[PDB]
């Protein structure tokens, strides 16, 4: 990202309720791309969209996922370093296919769009696309 | 698409109502800004915000999606001319359909936040993927 | 959804596979597991080393399913309904892994059928395996 | 990537490869199997049929050059990023080729090696070549990141 784009995403991120947004994003991933539920057997009831969205473990996990995005947002020129440990975990221990990192990033962007309306402009969304591409790339690096 | 997915798609497209052409143009703009590789398909356009060509093209895209929504049981037939154009004449890379589809979901979520439930999102995703499959066959 | 031309090429190529289909299925799995280790995590109950009888036997099952598909190209959703449920609902196989097995199958077929694996046949087999994959992930 | 021993084994196999033959075949199969890739080759003349593609002298000549770049990569397996930097600029900044296609061509090359080498292209050797073509595709895509 350029300095201007970094400033724009930094400013926007300050407005984001990460607990709410993260839970929505993770829940939507599990609903829209149901094979991803393979990785969350221990989370209990994922039987329906409503069960997924209201599942306390989904909401709690989603918050933690978005906390890692918050860390990335402070290190946009060193996402590789920032996500190195999580790359090891997701790639070497969990064996998540890296395509799914792109899918979760894109779901997050849809969620931001849903939650922010006209504030989530084409330009701001394009900046966030650069962010989520960077995060997905960093997470895939151990492949 | 499943009958439930068809229900969600028709209901969502109903909520779009008279805004479909506007949302088509916005989706193109979001695609071009987010995914600059896609701009090379439209070197003949002015791609600046609010351009007449993007507005007009967005209306065409929306009209094809409306046609799809009205012919969900026969997309291959209904979109035959558009499939030939995209796959044979224009040689559009299949990846780019994913990028436009995502751009359309972002647009719909932005404008229909109450109606864009997780289930509706899933159904619209499958719809746009089905349209994309037809246009790349 | 295959074209007539693709159906013809698939039936002809699979005919040439003949009584080696199980062998090729087993080799394709072996190549998938070695080249794409993420896929191994779907088979915790298997020994996945070269010459494993479990990989051999599973290759014969995969071959039987592909043969059934070749014999029902006009109704893959129907013919593969049990396998679709198993892979999509029970096993939750990531769609990407169907690409990885499909590639592994093409490598295997090219190795064994170098005269028959023409560019056109390669293209038809690619579309066949993509169509099977779509059905099994629906 | 690869250990020194593993590099010796892939180098030995690669020594057998006829790049004119294999390169032309790989590029032609890309254009036949994944026909959208023809978008980038309008100047190559007749791509109207599979036979036209495979027998097109420009496709064969270009494929040889593509395989020469793989041969260069095979000599610099610990610095694919640097080795492919100029080609990354060409494919990403100038042509805007979607990087998914770099993976597709690498996998076509693997299929072509299998077709041409049969028994000798073992599962073990193929797996190491999968690492190589992934590395080449990643290096070529670097200008997008
Ligand atoms: C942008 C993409 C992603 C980010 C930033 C991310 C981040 C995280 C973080 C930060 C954790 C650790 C939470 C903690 O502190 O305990 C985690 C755990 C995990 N992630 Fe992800 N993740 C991503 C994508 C995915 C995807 C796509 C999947 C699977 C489809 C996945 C599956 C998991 C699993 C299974 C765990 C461990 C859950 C458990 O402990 O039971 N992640 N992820
Ligand atoms: C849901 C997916 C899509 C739909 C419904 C769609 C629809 C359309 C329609 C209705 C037209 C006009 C046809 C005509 O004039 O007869 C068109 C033209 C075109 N589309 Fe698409 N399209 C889709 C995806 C794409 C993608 C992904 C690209 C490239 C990134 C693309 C590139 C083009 C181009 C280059 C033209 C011709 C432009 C021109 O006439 O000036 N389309 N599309
Ligand atoms: C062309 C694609 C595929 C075909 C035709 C196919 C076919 C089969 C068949 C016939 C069975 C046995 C079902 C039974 O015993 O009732 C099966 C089981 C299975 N498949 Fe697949 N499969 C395909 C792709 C995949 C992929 C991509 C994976 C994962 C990477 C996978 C993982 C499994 C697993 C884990 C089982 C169950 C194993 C067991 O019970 O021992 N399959 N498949
Ligand atoms: C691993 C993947 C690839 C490698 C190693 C590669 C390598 C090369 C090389 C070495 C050249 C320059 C040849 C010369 O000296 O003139 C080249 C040019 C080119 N490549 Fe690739 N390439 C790859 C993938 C692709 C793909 C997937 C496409 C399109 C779908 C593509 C399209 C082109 C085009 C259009 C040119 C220029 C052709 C011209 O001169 O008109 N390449 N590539």
């Amino acid at each position: 990202l350029t300095a201007e784009e970094k400033a724009a995403v930094t400013a926007f991120w300050g407005k984001v309720k990460v607990d709410e947004v993260g839970g929505e994003a993770l829940g939507r991933l599990l609903v829209v791309y149901p094979w991803t539920q393979r990785f969350f057997e221990s989370f209990g009831d994922l039987s329906t969209a409503d069960a997924v969205m209201n599942n306390p473990k989904v909401k709690a996990h989603g918050k933690k996922v978005l906390d890692s995005f918050s860390n990335g947002m402070k290190h946009l020129d060193d996402l590789k370093g920032t996500f190195a440990a999580l790359s090891e975990l997701h790639c070497d221990k969990l064996h998540v296919d890296p395509e799914n990192f792109k899918l979760l990033g894109n779901v997050l962007v849809v969620v931001l769009a849903r939650n922010f309306g006209k504030e989530f402009t084409p330009v701001l969304q394009a900046d966030f696309q650069k962010v989520v591409a960077g995060v997905a790339n960093a997470l895939a690096h151990r492949y | 698409l499943s009958a439930a997915d068809k229900g969600n798609v028709k209901a969502a497209w109903g909520k779009v109502g008279g805004h479909a052409a506007e949302y088509g143009a916005e989706a193109l703009e979001r695609m071009f800004l987010s995914f600059p590789t896609t701009k090379t398909y439209f070197p003949h356009f002015d791609l600046s915000h609010g351009s007449a060509q993007v507005k007009g093209h967005g209306a065409k895209v929306a009209a094809a999606l409306t046609k799809a929504v009205e012919h969900l049981d026969d997309l291959p037939g209904a979109l035959s001319e558009l499939s030939d154009l995209h796959a044979h004449k224009l040689r559009v890379d299949p990846v780019n359909f994913k990028l436009l589809s995502h751009s359309l979901l972002v647009t719909l979520a932005s404008h229909l936040p109450s109606d864009f439930t997780p289930a509706v999102h899933a159904s619209l995703d499958k719809f746009l993927a089905n349209v994309s499959t037809v246009l790349t066959s």
